[PDB]
C-alpha cells in the first residue's frame, strides 16, 4: 500500500552512506514533480512505433486503433487523433511503458 | 506489420507523417 | 462539458492543422534509447497467445 512506499522511501533516505553529514559541505536534495499534460501528449504513431518492441504487431496495432475513434457527448462527435484514450481498460499498460521511455530521459541509460 | 496510418490524416499532414515518422 | 467538448474539438483541429509538434531527431533519439535498453536488458518481447495457451 502507499503508505508502506512511504515508509521504505523514507527508510531508503536513512539507510544511505553517511547522508546526514554536512561537516565538509555537502547537500542533499529532494525534487518531486509532476509531468504536464502527459495524458494529452502522446502521439499515436510514435507510440505505435515504441509498441512494436515489445509485443506482436496487430497487438500494437490494435491498441493504436481503438485511441483513434469520435467521441460523442449527446449532440457533439469529434474524432480523436492526439493523446491516449486514458478510460480503456489496457490503457494502464500504456502509460506505465511510456512513462518508462521518460525513465531513460531523465536518470541516464549508465545510472 | 503494414503500418498504421491513421484515418483522418489530410495531404501535406500525410506527407510530414510520412516524413519524420520513417 | 460542452465548453470543454469545445476546446478539445479545437486542440484536435489544431493539431490536425499545424502538423506533429514532434520532430525527427528526438523520435529517433527516444527510438534507439528504447532500443539500446531493450536490448541491455534481452528483453524477449510478448508472442501473440496461438490456438490455446492454458491459461
Amino acid at each position: 500500500p502507499p503508505p508502506l512506499l512511504v515508509y521504505k522511501w523514507c527508510q531508503g533516505i536513512n539507510n544511505l552512506q553517511d547522508v546526514w553529514e554536512t561537516s565538509e559541505g555537502e547537500c542533499n536534495v529532494m525534487l518531486e514533480s509532476r509531468f504536464e499534460k502527459m495524458y494529452e501528449k502522446i502521439d499515436l504513431t510514435l507510440l505505435n512505433r515504441l509498441l512494436r518492441l515489445i509485443v506482436d504487431h496487430n497487438i500494437a496495432d490494435y491498441m493504436t486503433a481503438k485511441n483513434n475513434v469520435v467521441i460523442n457527448y449527446k449532440d457533439m462527435n469529434h474524432t480523436n487523433s492526439y493523446g491516449i484514450i486514458r478510460g480503456l481498460q489496457f490503457a494502464s499498460f500504456i502509460v506505465q511503458y511510456y512513462g518508462l521511455v521518460m525513465d531513460l530521459l531523465v536518470l541516464g541509460l549508465h545510472r | 506489420v503494414q503500418p498504421f496510418h491513421l484515418r483522418g490524416m489530410s495531404s501535406t499532414f500525410s506527407q510530414r507523417s510520412r516524413d519524420i515518422f520513417d | 462539458t460542452r465548453l470543454y467538448l469545445k476546446a478539445e474539438q479545437e486542440r484536435q483541429h489544431n493539431y490536425l492543422k499545424d502538423g506533429p509538434y514532434i520532430t525527427a531527431e528526438e523520435a529517433v533519439a527516444v527510438y534507439t534509447t528504447t532500443v539500446h535498453w531493450l536490448e541491455s536488458r534481452r528483453f524477449s518481447p510478448i508472442p501473440f497467445p496461438p490456438l490455446s495457451y492454458k491459461h
